[PDB]
This record gives structure tokens, sequence and C-alpha cells, in this order.
């Protein structure tokens, strides 16, 4: 979305060396991790993406109407 | 303001010598002593140590009674007892020996009044054992009448207790019933629960919740 | 009880030699007393804020 | 955009209005001004002045609920109004725990209420109340964010968690239970003599006064912890955030209903008001 | 008784001939071509809320601005009618109070009650706080009103049916008034405090002289209890309150009654009655929580001070007649204007 | 009998410390303002310090704040004065003076006797034009003051003190509020005055009469006195 590009932006970057690729491609990882195991580059990158994705997205799910109290 | 200042300052703190005085004196528990003239009040008051009224207040477990013998005031009632209101409780104390019309009167008029319509009454029957003695010299139907029944000292004292009882009309209150010898000290024990049972009730009145 | 009814019968011949003016009369000095200090009463006319002591 | 529960809740919330704020100021009004100072009027004007914020408050979320979202004001009003109505709310809440203590200790600690029983005592228990009611808004005042989203914008906020089983504690196991036994125990001892003309009054009252707490609470904090459990994006998710708004209407009908079982229950407060209006 | 009760009867019977032949005309047939004060709103300007018992008793000083009022918590607080201030404190010997006075000169407040003693304390004493004076202890009942002639005289009503002129220099009574059949509750003294009135609970009302000691003339209106009383400001008059729910205006030298201040609405007992600076407004208190405000003249209620949530038990006007101070069960002391 | 005795006075090297003790008996101290009224050996009287019943309010002089010490031993009935730094001009007798504040009360009534000490822009100004009238007794001698600011208050009490201090003795008052004679003070006293315009107005002068005066205001502290109008024999 709008502001989701800032967000994919950091999230690409929030790594080392490359950086790229394996987080901008990420059902979460719990059953999309098998792959060709892509080597141990970035398994642990894209465990967390998904995680990281998902925690912004059930925030803003929550915040469209969390009504004034809870 | 130029000096009102401390006028002001003044006002204020005896308004809070006011309020400490206050506090200070709404912890003691208020019982108005009353009865027909020589029906022990003398003894039942000095038995818990210590011209018109004789105020006796004393501490009971950590509880401050003021016991105010009001016997001595020649005057009538009805102009000077709406001062007696918001006390615990309303003593009663009536001679069994000597017999009990006048008593009988005063109780009734008394727990009827309009002011002690939720102050409950304690009722005192002391000379229990003189009762009993001239029980066994003279029959108790001298100054009643209408009471037939066994002659016995336990149903004479059950009759004197329901004829007091039969006396009030409101259900707001209740009448504590006690004998006494008047050689037991043991008459403070019953005013004390008496008393405890009534601020239990006027607690739960005055929350709303009785 | 004698003492106390030759006290009652003289209080009562001590009052009956009282003189007594018509009723109409004290009406009227009441009336013309009511009337004269109605302009000093700040009860019966209100009294300005500005006067008012207790305003 | 059609959804029956906003309806609902905005049904709710114009019935708490209409049976509460004027209600809530007529009883205040009385225990300020009409009522004495006595020891049980503290209790029933800090609770009148609790209810009476929650009911100011509640034309925020009316107003939000209108417009179903999107927070036209700055961050400060998103930061401050989702804090006075948990202030609110939950003084509201320890006083009726405070009102049922104390008509425990006026039962069972008759000797001891009437010495070290004043209106001093009264007013440090209702600071210490206010005092803690303040430390349990703190948390929402210091973790609210306001999201750039889109044209329309809607501001909200393992911390979480925590902070919601505190507030589930704190705002409803003690004061319920706290409540249950105090008036089970005046109860049990209103069947010991002198008592036994009562307890078709006093537990009708009780029961009636847990019930309404237990019914107009129990909803909030039952979806306020599924709302954990249930994860968003899944139509029981979307469903019990839309009842949300239903549950936070009963539990301002809680503050709502509060004036009248509590101050005219006190049939002098009742006389005292009729007596003004 | 024999022939002394016949001569107390026929003496009796000619005394109420006297009186009743000397009514040409009643107050109400002669007053009625006046227009009435009409509705008279009076606003609560000020409340003293510094008592915490039940108002028994409230005087007011010559000087208009402080006001004394006793209740039962022992306490006599001197008021500051002006600014609601309080400039005195007295813890009382005995709570129980139903009188209090405040001297003239200012110097003296009284002090009565159930104790049987009429107390004097020095309010100017050079030590600051104030002390008591004297505790004059010669009443066999409880004393009902206490009135001071000058700093060193009082005059006391007391339940053991006589009022007792007393010497605050010596504490011996000075002169003695006996004669009421009943307990005298009420006591007003008149403008030149030569001369005062008693009401007592067997109803009627008692004509004093301070000087003389001996009672002038006895006023049999009343159906019940006298509870109140206080002269008309012209110091010819006077209105009794009594627990027959009516106030009657009697007059001094017509020896008779003038106009029953009586509504059918009203059953409850007056417990104060006070006048104005005319005398036309009788702010009598009731018993049915209200202040109503009658005009002598017109015997119509002109308004109603409601705002009292219990009996008032002590009305008093100012000298300057600016306010009228109403003392009732709810310890409040309001002042009206 | 009322008495009021202070004690702590001698001479102090500059820039000590020195504690003033006013012992008090025979009234009740815990509900009096206890003043601290300074007198020069040569010049008149000058206000330093006021502390009223319960500590509550405590007021200090222009030259006085900042370094003196006012308090209270009200169970011990004595009144104190903490003073620090002592300069040069502090070198004079010190008297106590205690005053009640209600309706109708009359401050600055009783005087102590007095120590000595000695060490080796908006306050109403009240100016005193007489500094010497000899008068023979027998005459109506009176003395004026004047103030920069109006005395008169909105309630419509003037704040006008007048104090007469026989030689060798302690100031006595004498007016009260500009109108009201003093407790004890004989009735040939006699006070007037309007807003700033004060005159003491004294009928048949006797011997024991003679002495300074002084006029004090209490309209707002700090109580400023006048220059002293002494009043001589023949």
């Amino acid at each position: 979305s709008v502001q989701l590009t800032e967000k994919r932006m950091d999230k690409v970057g929030k790594y080392p060396k490359e950086l790229r690729k394996c987080c901008e491609d990420g059902f979460s990882c719990q059953r999309r991790t098998r792959f060709i195991s892509l080597g141990e580059a970035c398994k642990k990158v894209f465990l967390d993406c998904c995680n990281y994705i998902t925690e912004l997205r059930r925030q803003h799910a929550r915040a469209s109407h969390l009504g004034l109290a809870r | 303001s130029a000096e009102e200042r401390a006028a002001l300052e003044r006002s204020k703190a005896i308004e809070k010598n006011l309020k400490e005085d206050g506090i200070s004196a709404a912890k003691d528990v208020k019982l108005l002593l009353l009865g027909a003239d020589n029906s022990g009040k003398s003894t039942i008051v000095k038995q818990m140590k210590i011209t018109g009224i004789v105020e006796t207040h004393f501490t009971f477990k950590n509880l401050h009674f003021r016991l105010f013998d009001v016997g001595g005031q020649r005057s009538e009632r009805k102009k000077w007892i709406h001062c007696f209101e918001d006390v615990t409780a309303i003593i009663f104390c009536v001679d069994l020996s000597d017999y009990m019309h006048e008593s009988l009167m005063l109780f009734d008029s008394i727990c009827n009044n309009k002011f002690f319509i939720d102050t409950s009454i304690i009722l005192f029957l002391n000379k229990k054992d003189l009762f009993g003695e001239k029980i066994k010299k003279s029959p108790l139907t001298i100054c009643f009448p209408e009471y037939t029944g066994p002659n016995t000292y336990e149903d004479a004292a059950a009759y004197i207790q329901a004829q007091f009882e039969s006396k009030n009309r409101s259900p707001n209150k209740e009448i504590y019933c006690h004998m006494t010898c008047a050689t037991d000290t043991n008459n403070a024990q019953v005013i004390f629960d008496a008393v405890t049972d009534i601020i239990i009730a006027n607690n739960l009145r005055g929350c709303g919740l009785y | 009880s004698i003492a106390q009814a030759r006290k009652l019968v003289e209080q009562l011949k001590m009052e009956a030699n009282i003189d007594r003016i018509k009723v109409s009369k004290a009406a009227a000095d009441l009336m013309a007393y009511c009337e004269a200090h109605a302009k000093e009463d700040p009860l019966l006319t209100p009294v300005p804020a500005s006067e008012n002591p207790f305003r | 955009w059609n959804e029956p529960p906003v309806i609902l809740s905005m049904v709710i919330l114009s019935l708490t209005f209409l049976l509460g704020l004027p209600g809530n100021g007529l009883v205040l009004w009385v225990a300020g001004l009409k009522m004495q100072r006595t020891v049980n009027t503290i209790w029933f004007l800090h609770l009148t002045l609790a209810d009476l914020l929650c009911c100011l408050s509640l034309p925020f979320s009316l107003a939000h609920l209108a417009l179903q979202g999107q927070w036209p004001y700055g961050r400060f009003l998103c930061k401050l109004i989702p804090s006075i109505i948990v202030l609110n709310m939950f003084a509201s809440v320890f006083l009726l725990t405070a009102i049922s203590l104390d008509r425990c200790l006026v039962v069972f600690k008759p000797i001891w209420c009437q010495n070290h029983r004043n209106v001093g005592m009264a007013c440090s228990i209702c600071g210490c109340i206010w005092v803690v009611a303040f430390v349990m808004c703190i948390p929402v005042f210091v973790y609210r964010e306001i999201f750039t989203t889109d044209n329309h914008n809607r501001c909200g906020y393992t911390p979480l968690v925590a902070i919601t089983i505190t507030r589930l504690v704190v705002g409803f196991l003690l004061p319920s239970v706290i409540m249950i036994a105090c008036y089970s125990f005046i109860v049990f001892r209103m069947q010991r003599g002198r008592f036994a003309k009562s307890q078709s009054k006093t537990f009708r009252v009780a029961v009636v006064v847990v019930a309404v707490f237990l019914v107009c609470w129990t909803p909030y904090h039952i979806f306020g912890v599924l709302s954990l459990l249930t994860d968003p994006e899944t139509p029981l998710g979307k469903t019990l955030m839309s009842w949300d708004h239903v549950c936070i209407a009963l539990a301002s009908a809680n503050s709502c209903f509060n004036p009248f079982l509590y101050a005219l229950l006190g049939k002098d407060f009742r006389k005292k008001a009729r007596q003004s209006i | 008784l024999d022939q002394l009760r016949q001569e107390a009867e026929q003496l009796k019977n000619q005394i109420r001939d006297a009186r009743k032949a000397c009514a040409d005309a009643t107050l109400s047939q002669i007053t009625n071509n006046i227009d009435p004060v009409g509705r008279i709103q009076m606003r609560t300007r000020r409340t003293l809320r510094g008592h915490l018992a039940k108002i028994y008793a409230m005087h007011w000083g010559t000087d208009s601005r402080l006001l004394v009022s006793a209740s039962q918590d022992g306490k006599l607080i001197i008021w500051d009618s002006y600014t609601t201030n309080k400039v005195h404190a007295i813890p009382l010997r005995s709570s129980w109070v139903m009188t209090c006075a405040y001297a003239p000169s200012g110097n003296y407040v009284a002090c009565g009650g159930l104790d049987n003693i009429c107390s004097i304390y020095n309010l100017k004493t050079r030590e600051g706080n104030v002390r008591v004076s004297r505790e004059l202890a010669g009443h066999t009942g409880y004393l009902s009103c206490c009135r001071f002639l000058d700093d060193n005289q009082i005059v006391t009503s007391s339940g053991d049916t006589t009022c007792a002129l007393w010497d605050i220099e010596t504490g011996q009574q000075t002169t003695t008034f006996t004669g009421h059949t009943g307990d005298v509750m009420s006591l007003s003294l008149a403008p030149d405090t030569r001369l005062f009135v008693s009401g007592a609970c067997d109803a009627s009302a008692k004509l004093w002289d301070v000087r003389e000691g001996m009672c002038r003339q006895t006023f049999t209106g009343h159906e019940s209890d006298i509870n109140a009383i206080c002269f008309f400001p012209n110091g010819n008059a006077f209105a009794t309150g009594s627990d027959d729910a009516t106030c009657r205006l009697f007059d001094l030298r017509a020896d008779q009654e003038l106009m029953t201040y009586s509504h059918d609405n009203i059953i409850c007992g007056i417990t104060s009655v006070s006048f104005s600076k005319s005398g036309r407004l009788l702010l009598a208190g009731y018993d049915d929580f209200n202040c109503n405000v009658w005009d002598a003249l017109k015997a119509d209620r002109a308004g109603v001070l409601a705002g009292h949530d219990n009996r008032v038990s002590c009305l008093g006007v100012t000298d300057d007649g600016m306010a009228v101070a109403t003392g009732s069960w709810d310890s409040f002391l309001k002042i009206w204007n | 009998d009322v008495q009021l005795v202070e004690s702590g006075g001698g001479l102090v090297q500059p820039g000590g410390s020195r504690k003033l003790s006013c012992s008090a008996s025979g009234f009740a101290f815990s509900s009096f303002g206890m003043h601290w009224v300074r007198q020069a050996p040569e010049k008149g009287l000058e206000w330093v310090a006021y502390i009223s019943s319960g500590s509550g309010t405590i007021y200090y002089a222009d030259t006085v704040k900042g370094r003196f010490t006012i308090s209270r031993d009200d169970p011990k009935n004595t009144l104190f004065l903490q003073m620090t730094s002592l300069r040069s001009e502090d070198t004079a007798m010190y008297y106590c003076v205690r005053s009640i504040y209600y309706y109708g009360s009359s401050p600055f009534d009783f005087w102590g006797q007095g120590t000595t000490l000695t060490v080796s822009g908006s306050d109403i100004v009240m100016t005193q034009a007489t500094s010497s009238v000899p008068v023979t007794p027998g005459e109506s001698v009176s003395i004026s003051c004047r103030s920069s600011k109006s005395l008169l208050h909105s309630n419509g009490n003037t704040y006008l003190y007048w104090f007469l201090q026989r030689p060798g003795q302690s100031p006595q008052l004498l007016i009260y509020r500009m109108s009201n004679l003093a407790s004890g003070v004989p009735d040939r006293f006699s006070g007037s005055g309007s807003g700033t315009a004060f005159t003491l107005t004294i009928s048949r002068l006797e011997a024991e009469d003679v002495g300074v005066y002084y006029c004090m205001q209490h309209l707002e502290y700090p109580l400023t006195f006048g220059a002293g109008t002494k009043l001589e024999l023949k």
C-alpha cells in the first residue's frame, strides 16, 4: 500500500550483507519455509519477516476500529 | 482583605477544632436511662462505675458509653425528651419487687414516642431474687388482676416481659429484656451486646441495605 | 392548700385592677408603628445589592 | 457499509445517555449540595463523579462510531479521551468495591467502625481509589498512537497480553469476588436475631446489585480477553470487534445504573432528591 | 377552701368579662383596607456550616453582625454574619443546651439547659480565651430561656414552673417569679428591659415585672404548650407560638388576643417567633421544616422560608432588621434577606 | 497578671548570630499572634517580624527578610526570634508584642518589657510632621499622622494604631483602628482620621501622660511606624 512501502523497505534492509529478495518475497512461515531451503543465508530472515508483516497487519486490523475503550 | 486574612485564618483553625471535637464526640455511645422512681437506677448506674441530669460516662471494650440519669428532672418529658435523639438505646429499669402500672404506662409512652421510633429500648427487670421471694410470700395478682396462670417465678417473669414487649408497635425497634438480682455486675455485658446490635442495625439502615 | 388558694386569689385581684384600652386602639397603634417604620425595614422592602451587606 | 452491531451499540449508548446523564447529574447535585457530607455520602459522591465523567466522555465514542473510526482530532485527543474513559469506569468499579467493603465492615466490626471511622477515612480511601485508577490509566496513555493509514486515519495501539491480564484481574476478579463475599456475609449475619424480618429485602438488594455489576461488565472483559486468542483477519475476529462496541455500551450502562441502584436504595437520598426535584 | 375557690372563679369571670368588653373590633376588621406586602421572596445569603448537632438556640448581637449559636455538640460559636467567619467557639460544660444569649454590650454570652445552670461567659477576657464568669445554680428545673438586662443583670426562664432574675456579680437570685402552673419554655425581654413576658407550657403567657417581681397579666388564649415568644418592637404587644400550629398576637394594654396566625394546612407547632423592625412581618418558625413569614396585620402568609431539612428551633431578626437567621436541627444557621 | 518578658540580649560581635526568647505568661499564648517590634536607641519603632496563632503566616520586614527567623513554642508558652548575620543597623531594643485578630479584637494591646541587643517602594510611608510638642499639663495636645496610601479599606476599617511610650517604659496601645480606644486606656484619649490624615487628640494632659507617640498602619505588611511625636513637660 501507500504507507506499506516504507515498511517493506525497512523489512528488506533489516539484514546484513545482501538484505533483499528473501524478505521481499515474504499462509505464514508455518508451512511456507520449505522451498529448496535456499541455503542458510535467509531462512531465519524469512521466518522473522513472516512475523514482522503479520504483527503489523494485525495491529492495523485491530486499530481499524479499536473503539475508545479497549 | 487587609487583616481579615488573619480573621479568616482564626475562623478556619477554630472550624478545624470544631471538626476534631465532632469526630471525638461521635465515638461516644449515648444511652438514655429511664424508669420509675426507685427502680434500681442508682444501683445499676453504680454497678457500671462512675441535679437535673447525671451523665455517667465510661469505657467498656474500647467503646465509650454515655449513660444519662435524667430521672431527677422535675418537669414533663415532652419538652426536653426531643434533645435525646440519635442515642443508641433507652435503658429502662424496673423493680419487679414493688408493684408497676406507672412503669408500664411510661414505657408505652416512651416506646411509642415519635422521636424514639427507631431507637430501640433496653429493658431491665432487676430485683429478680426479691421478686421470687415476694412471689413465695404474696401472689402476683395484686397488680395483675387479669393475669391467669401458674404462680411460679418463671411464669411471672415471662408475663412481665410479655406485658412490657406488648407496648411497642414499630417493627424497626426491638426491646432487649434482661433480669438482674441486684448482686451481679454482668449487667453491662448485656448493655454492650445490645448496643453493638443497635449499631449494626443503624449502620445497615444508613447504607440503604436494611 | 389554703395558702396556695389565697396567693392565687390575690394574684387574680391584682391582675383584675389593670386598666384595659380598647382593642381598636391597640390595633391602630400597631398599625401606626408598622406604617411609620415600614420605610426603614430592609425585609418587607427589598434593599438594593449596593446597600445590601449580605450580598 | 451496514452492521447491526454498531447500530445496536449506538442505540444502547443513547439509552445510557437518556437514563443516566440526568440521573447522574441530579444525584451528584443532591449529594454535593442538598445532601449532607456523611461517610456513606462520600462514596456516592465519588461514584457519581466517575459516572458523570464516563457519561460525558461517551459522546466521544458515539462520534467515533458514527464515522466508523477516522479520528479527525490530533494525537492529544486520542491520547486523553481513551484514558479519561478508563479512569472514570475503573474509579466507579473500585468505588462499588469500597461501598461493599464499608457495608461489610460496618456489620462485622461495629465497635471499630464507630471509633476509627470518620469522613477523613472515607476521603483518604477515595483518594487512594482515584490514585490506583490513575495508575491503571497510565498504560493506555503511554501506549497510544495514530497510524498514518489512508486518507481516513483511525487511531489505536508481550506488553499487551500482560497489561490486559492485569486489567482483567484488578478490575473484575477482586471487585466481583469482594462484592460477592461481603454481600453473602452480610446476608448470613442478617439471620442471627433481630434481622429475621429482613433478608427478604437485603438479600434482594444485594443480589440485584451483584447481578447488575456482573452482567454489565462480564461481556466487556470476556470479549477483551477473547480479542487476544481470536486472531484478526477471520470473520469471527471482526464480529468480535463489532460486538466490542456493544460491550463498551454495557460497561457504560453499568455507570448509568449505578446511581439508581445505590443512591435511590438509600431512602433518605430518595427523599432528599424528591424534595429537591 | 370552697370560699377561696369561688372567689378565684368569680375573679376569673370578671377578668374575662372585662377583657371581652374592650374587644369592640378585631385587628382584621380595622386593617383590612391596606395593601398586603405580597410575596416576600427571601433568599439564603449566608449559611453557617459550623455546627455538627441540632441547633437549639441563636441570639443576635446589638451590632447586628455577630450572632451566637448553641447546639447539642457542647459548643457556642459566635458567628460573623457578614463574612461567615467564626470569632469564638466556647466549649460548654454541659452539652444539653436549650437557650443562649448575647449581651447588649457584647462582653457576655449566656448558656443554659438541662444542667439547671445559666452560665455566663466573659468574651472580652484580658487573657484571650473565653472563661466562665459565673454558673448560676438556683433552679430545680431545666433552664429554657435567658436574656441579659445588662452586663450584670440577667433573667432566666426555667422548667421548674418559675422564672428567676439573677445577679452575675454575686450569683444569688435577686428576684424570683412564681405562678406558672406548667413548664416555662420561653421568655422575651421588653425593649426597655423593665418587664418581660414568659410563655409557659400551661397555655398561658404571664407578664412579669423585673423591678417589682410580681406578675401583672396572664394570657390564657392558646390550646397547647407555648414554645416561643417575642415582643412586638413597639413593646406593647407580643406574639406567642404554641404547639397548636398557631401563633397569636397578644396586646399588653388590651390584655387579650388580636389575631390568630393559623392556617388550615398547618398542623406543626411553632418553635420560634420573631418580628421585623416595623412589626409588619412575623417570621414564625414551624416544625413543618419551613419558617413561614406572616403579615402581622393581614394574618396572611406573605412568604415561606423553605430550605431547612429539619424543624427550625430558633429564628432571629437582626437589630437593624437587615437579615433573619433561622437555626434548625440540621446543624445549619441560614441567613435570609 | 498578663506579662511578657524577653531574654537573650547583650553585646554581639558583627557577623554572628543570636537567639532572642520572649517568655510569656498570664494569657493564652497559643491563640495570639505574637509580633516583634524593634526600637532604635535614638529613633522610633520599626516592625521586624510577625507570627500568627498556629505559626500559619510569617511575615518579615524589608530589611529583615532573609536573615531573621520568628518562631513560637506554644506548649512552652514562649516566643522566639532567631537572627543571623547581625549588621550594624540591628543595634536596638527588641520589644515583644501580642495581638489577637478577630472582629472587634484589639491587636498590639500588650507590649513586653524589651531586651537590649548591641552589635559592636510600595510600602506605606507614615510621616509625623510634629516631632516635638511641648505643652503644659491641663491643655489639649493633638498629634497628626499621614500615610502615603489611604488606610481606609473597602470594608470601612481604617487601620491606624496609636501607641504611647513613656520614658523608660514599654509602648502602650492607645487607639486601634484609628477610632477604638484600647483596653484600660483613659477615656481622655480620642482618635480621629479619614483616609490619610489621622489625628490623636488628647484632652486634659497629665504628668503621667508625658511620652512619645507613634502611628502604625496594619492595612498591609510591612507595618510602618511614624517618626515619633515626643511630648515633653512645659
